[PDB]
RNA sequence: ACCUGUUGUGGUGGAUGUCUUGGCCCAGGUUCUGAGGAAGGACACAGCAGCCUUGCGAUACGUUCGGUGAUACGCAGAUCUUGUGAUCUGGACAAAGGAACAGCUUCGAACGCAACUGGCCAGCAAGGGGUCCCCCCGAGCUGCCUGUGCGCCAGUGUUG
RNA sequence: UGAACUAUACCGUUCUACGGUGAAGCCAUGGGAAACUGUGGUGGAAGCCGGUCGCUGUUCUGACGUGCAAAUUGUGUAGCCUGAGUGC
RNA sequence: GAGCAGAUCUUGGUUGUAGUAGCGAGUACUCCACCUGGAGAGGAGUGGCACCCCGCUGUGUGCGGUUGAGGACUGGAGUGGAGCAGGUUUCCACACCAAACAGCGUUGAAUGUGGGUCAACCGACCGUGAGCCAAGUGGUAAGUUCACCGAACAACCAAAGCUGCCU
RNA sequence: GGCAGGAAUGGCAAACAGGCAAGUGCGAGCAAGAUUCUACUGUCAUGGGCUGGUCGGUGGCGACACCCCCUCCAGGCAUCGAACCAGUGAAUCCCCUGUGGAGUUCUCGUUUCCUCCUGAUGCAGACUCACGCGGGCUAUCGAUCGGCAUGACAGAUGGUGGUGUAUGCCCUUCGCUCAGCAAGGCGGUGUGGUCUCACACCGAUGG
RNA sequence: AAGUGGCAGUCACUGGUUCCAAUGAACAGCCUGAAGGAUUCCCCUUGUGUCCGUACUGCAUCACCGCAGCCGGUCUCCUCGACUAGACGUCGCUUGUCCACGGACGAAAUGCAGCUAAGGGAAGUCGGCAAACUGGCCGUGCACCUUUGGAAGAUACGGUGGCUCCAGAGGCCAUGGCUCGUGUGGAACUGUUGCUGUGCAGGGGAAUCUGACUGUUUAAUUGAAACCCA
RNA sequence: GGAUCAACGAGAUUCCUGCUGUCCCUAGUCGCUGUCUGGUGAACCAACAACCAAGGGAACGGGCUUGGAUGUGUCAGCGGGGA
RNA sequence: AAGAGUUGGAUUGUUCACCCACCAACAGGGAACGUGAGCUGGGUUUAGACCGUCGUGAGACAGGUUGGUUUUACCCUCCUGCCACAGA
RNA sequence: CAACACCCCGCCCAGACCAGGCUGGAUCUGCGGCGAGUGUAAGUGCAGAGGUUA
């Protein structure tokens, strides 16, 4: 609902920010780096505890 | 019932963040975090679990002060490895430096 | 196995008092230089129900001992007692109805109510609806008196102790049969959590000595003994008889 | 009409309270919008134990509608004006003036026995 | 055509072989945290960055300085070269000189009181700003136990 | 460690169509020597009845029983529905 | 730490079953048009024809979305409009569905990018209630989720640090 | 620092209870927020600066009415259950007459449908004998006068003062009139270029 | 000059009335009075109003929980027209929606659901299980037994449409104008005897055992004679 | 707790009436299935297999022994068997 | 001589038993005491509860009573119909 | 190559799907008629219980 906290809110954005799929030129990095986000939430899929 | 049914019913939180831990353990209405115990000023944790203490333990933070001082332990140990200590200054030499240094900045 | 019904009474958790929506203490004024020497008077302001008692409570209001201000006690109401009565109160207060005076000043058959049992006390026997006490007999030799309490039993309590004359009101309640299992209910509801009361006989061997068997029943004897401890006294504790009251009690 | 004839609550209170009591009204956009009502307290009233009855000559204000009010919306202007009736101010008077009357007669009459 | 089989081949599958910035084991040394704020937890911080980092804190993948001495790099972009000089590195870390020793949001022993609140628009207040007042911002001080000292006291305690 | 399901106590608070029936009290009135009493209304009580929301869960021993569902389901059938009611 | 066929053995990958059982509550769709690489449908359909053209022949009751025209459902104790707890960006727009998901796929709560939440008046915040904590004191070998919360109601208690005038 | 007061530690805890104050165009204009922005129209709480002569005064028979700080105590508001009955008001809904637009018209139908609206706020007004909604109180009179009366669905009252009467007095829910305010909104009828949109006109402020 | 078109449910307020062996918070804040005391004589960060929540969902058929986009569960508010006693039930304006994997073939057998069925009427079966009968309202009327309250809607009998009339209650302006019983009774005519025409909507009676009643109960095989009650 | 007991009961039992597909004795009809199908698509189970008779046998065989059958492969059903 | 037949009911969970009838007759038996992925669930045989007797008791009871979830086939075969290939 | 069989398109005496039967100048789709089911259509002019009006 719209009733939160402000610590509640700020988790909620960093949340929001980690939701994000790696730049693109970070697979190119010589030593082989990440190719895709392992550490990425959907508001389906998995929930936070919070 | 007991299953599907009541699983509905399962709103509220028993327990929300704790700010000492950051975990979702801190029962709401008996303020204790059920994990580290936040009201009283002793970290809990018992013997009984060594995972518990793993996942605390000093080194799996930013060790933002713990890290530098063992990094200059290190300094000190990867020192006296090479060779025993030996004090610059000591009381058969403190007089000459002095007076070297006076005569030298008269 | 498990513990007792009056076992988890006394720990005290859900079986506290429903009392927050009562009047408080209900005592008499205490012992001050003015109702020690002669008397004080107070204003019957105002007569309230209270939660959970039968007798109806009076707000009566005396003037402060020694400040300009004005204490408003509660006491339980005396029968026939009404808003603006101007009760009396201390040792040369007369013999009137409401009034609060030393057991020492009252004649060998007065009708007493708030009972103290102890100088300086405030009304602790002969409180509830209809209760009275009567005034047997005085011994200035050790400044005493025998007084005949409602339970019938006779009591010496010091002659320095306080009363009020007359009966206690809300008398003549448990002259009404409660007709229904919801009125019981409604009783209880504001005094304590102790209705409806399951039976031992109909528990199991875990809850209760009386519980299990094929058929419902005690197989031991129901009067248990005084050194009984927390857990096997139920049934009749310590009775000294049983069966009908015929005759003499 | 517009927009239907059903209404909202528009407060965070959601709850049939004695503090909500919406009212219906219709706006001049022909809409229909609740407006919420507001407590009217008794205003003062005889003390419980002189009978508890309203007093005559005062208006009913919430509190601070009360601390901003003329004086007259407040008062009265007898003795206990606003905090008794004419009544009670009139069996007060009756009865101090007596009782110091019977007070006069009887130490009159001990320094005469005397 | 279907089935069974045998080869060849192609798929599905990840066994094998070889290795390994990893573990495990033994021996030696040290044990070097914190009210000057620890260990942990949050929220922040990168031109393109989400994660990770014993990265870092509004000076925020880094600041001063030393050692080194032309890179760094996945893209670009101006700085940089017989040089105050790229990069990497050293506990903000060497100077033997009592020379030099920056900064570090926020909860946390967590410290004005609280807190599921960035609340009490806390009290006091150096200063800065808008116009003596007043207004806004505001460093800093105010935790408890115990010890010592200083100031003020209390007692029909002992006395003068 | 857990009272988010669930049991119970307290604090605050919410919800409860439409009918049937017709308690006390009351009004007129007939009878009677009186005590008492007949009739027509009014009134709107009850852990009263039918019944909606709702809650519960009888019966089909119906459906399903690799389900919609680790307990639900019927264009059914039932219990209660001003109270010892109900939820948050 | 040295040999496997078994231990309802452990971990992994598979097979038949089997294109099978199924994907059947909540009444329901239809027509034209536009959006398409294609969607009134063809792989060089076929004979002249030497690709144009003229003939012949075949096309599954037909993907998705959205206007409009009809047919129906919800039927105010709603499939409507607001908010609680919970969710936490799912809201909006654009691009995009040939990666995957939606038991289709020109659509979506999908994916990618970029936006959006403004308060003296609505609420938390102010206290108080049930209840709790510190303090004070006590209990314990000892920390404690040890005891007491007592302005109705405690104690073993020196808790009135505030107000008026003078200064 | 002196004097005078001052028993009884500090908090937490309800997004349903207590608790200051905002309404309309739901728009200027949003793709997405809105009692938050916007245009109007308001409301609330609170701070600072400035400019020999002192119990505020008066009217009413009364209920009461009007104009011109400090201490302590006594009260009260906040403030409180549920159900049922009656009344009034609101919006909804419906009806009659009329208007503006639309649907039907094979026949009938002065027909059918929509619209014709008004918020907070005002130290504005008329009543308040509620001569629309009802309680309380005042003054006068003094009842049952011999058949007691008044007022209610039901209650209920009355020498502890009924009925009747009047400058009657008070409070409150409203409702009504005015300002807000018709300029807005609603149902339309048009002009102008058009555009990265302003003007004109009409149509119940009905019972 | 300055209530009033109507009346239905809801809400608010007002005046009451009933219920309780139940009497239905506190605090902050605010006000009045009583008694004392004392009494020099418009402008300002459009003054201040700081801090945090503010999207959307939210009885969800896809936003939460149930492993999921699960026929389950989950808090409150508003709530139109016609029939009707109606917040039942049935249909419609406003709002919203056509989404639940579909298509052909009259579509076997079997099944799960809806209905019918001659003659008989429990002969079926452990057992009238399942289904059926009855059903609303009005008038007449109603037995045993009884704790005198009930039983009771006992059982039962008759009627019910459409149309045209006849009676029948009130209000306002001033016995006339206007409004005016969707609320009742009677009659005439009428119909292939049929009318609570649909949805909805008791079958009834007579005993034995048992618990007095109402309430409670093993969430997920037992709702009971068990528990509770007075 | 014994005995009566009005009222009440989704309690247990018995009788009567009315009514009926419960039955004699079944039939018809209809929606959704199934049935065919486009898209999608599991699991249970699985020593290997999968026609019988008798015999013997861990006394009730799919295999053994002696006989009798048996072309291979379907589709919808089916509940005897696979103790 | 085993071809065909051997019934309708009342009580009882019943096999059995016992009556009422009809009939030519109302024979006796088997098949995992045929037959529950065929049904039913009356009975035995859970958890609830009552009575009686037994036991100090919890509890026991071929003593009585009431109330109590019977799941899955789409595999293979048999059977029923249906069809093709016959190619080995 | 033809000859025939089969499929698609038609009709059912048949059928779960298949299979079976019939048919290609067949047929299909209508229209008309017959027989049947219901029970006297709309529109328009015979009585109508009564009320209403001149
Ligand atoms: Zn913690």
């Amino acid at each position: 609902g719209a009733i939160k906290t402000l610590k509640q809110k700020l988790k909620y954005g960093k949340k929001m920010k980690q939701n994000r799929p790696i730049p693109y030129w970070v697979r190119f990095k010589t030593n082989s780096k990440q190719r895709y986000n392992e550490k990425r939430r959907h508001w389906r899929r998995t929930k936070l505890k919070m | 019932t007991k299953g599907t049914t009541s699983f509905g019913k399962r709103n509220g939180r028993t327990h929300k963040l704790c700010k000492r831990c950051g975990k979702r353990s801190w029962a709401v209405q008996k303020k204790r975090c059920a994990a580290c115990g936040y009201p009283n000023p002793k970290m809990r944790s018992f013997n009984w679990s060594e995972k518990a203490k793993r996942r605390n333990t000093m080194g799996t933070g930013r060790m933002r002060h713990m890290k530098n001082v063992l990094k200059k332990a290190a300094v000190r140990q990867r020192q006296d490895q090479v060779a025993p200590h030996q004090k610059r200054k000591t009381a058969e030499n403190r007089k000459k430096f002095a007076l070297s240094r006076k005569t030298k900045l008269a | 196995g498990k513990p007792v019904r009056g076992q988890r009474k006394g720990a005290g958790s859900i079986y506290i008092t429903h009392g927050h929506k009562r009047q408080g203490q209900a005592r008499l004024r205490p012992l001050d230089y003015g109702e020690r020497k002669g008397f004080i008077r107070g204003v019957v302001k105002e007569i309230v129900h209270d939660s959970g008692r039968g007798a109806p409570l009076a707000k009566v209001q005396f003037r402060h001992p020694y400040k300009f201000k004005k204490v408003t006690h509660l006491m339980v109401a005396c029968e026939g007692m009404y808003v603006g009565q101007y009760i009396y109160c201390g040792k040369k207060a007369q013999l009137a109805i409401g009034n609060v005076l030393p057991l020492s000043k009252m004649p060998e058959g007065t009708i007493v109510c708030n009972l103290e049992a102890k100088v300086a006390d405030r009304s602790r026997l002969a409180k509830a609806s209809g209760a009275y006490a009567i005034v047997i007999s005085h011994n200035p030799d050790t400044g005493k008196s025998r007084v005949k309490l409602p339970s019938g039993q006779k009591k010496t309590v010091s002659s320095q102790c306080r009363a009020m004359i007359g009966l206690i009101a809300g008398g003549g309640r448990i002259e009404k049969p409660v007709l229904k299992a919801g009125n019981n209910y409604y009783r209880f509801k504001v005094k304590r959590n102790c209705w409806p009361r399951v039976r031992g006989v109909a528990m199991s061997p875990v809850d209760h000595p009386h519980g299990g068997g094929n058929h419902q029943h005690i197989g031991f004897p129901c009067t248990v003994s005084r050194n009984a401890p927390p857990g096997q006294k139920v049934g009749l504790i310590a009775a000294r008889r049983t069966g009908r009251l015929r005759g003499g009690v | 009409a517009i927009g239907g004839t059903r209404v909202r609550y528009r407060r965070h209170n959601t709850k049939n309270t004695r503090s909500n009591k919406i009212r219906t009204v219709r706006t001049p956009g022909s809409r229909i919008t609740v407006l919420y009502r507001k407590k009217l307290p008794k205003g003062p009233h005889t003390p419980v134990s002189l009978g508890h009855k309203p007093i005559p000559g005062v208006k009913r204000l919430r509190s601070i509608q009360r601390k901003s009010a003329p004086k007259r919306h407040l008062t009265v202007s007898r003795a206990y004006g606003g905090c008794l009736t004419h009544d009670l101010v009139r069996e007060r008077i009756i009865r101090a003036f007596l009782i110091e009357e019977q007070k006069i007669v009887k130490r009159v009459l001990k320094a005469q026995s005397k």
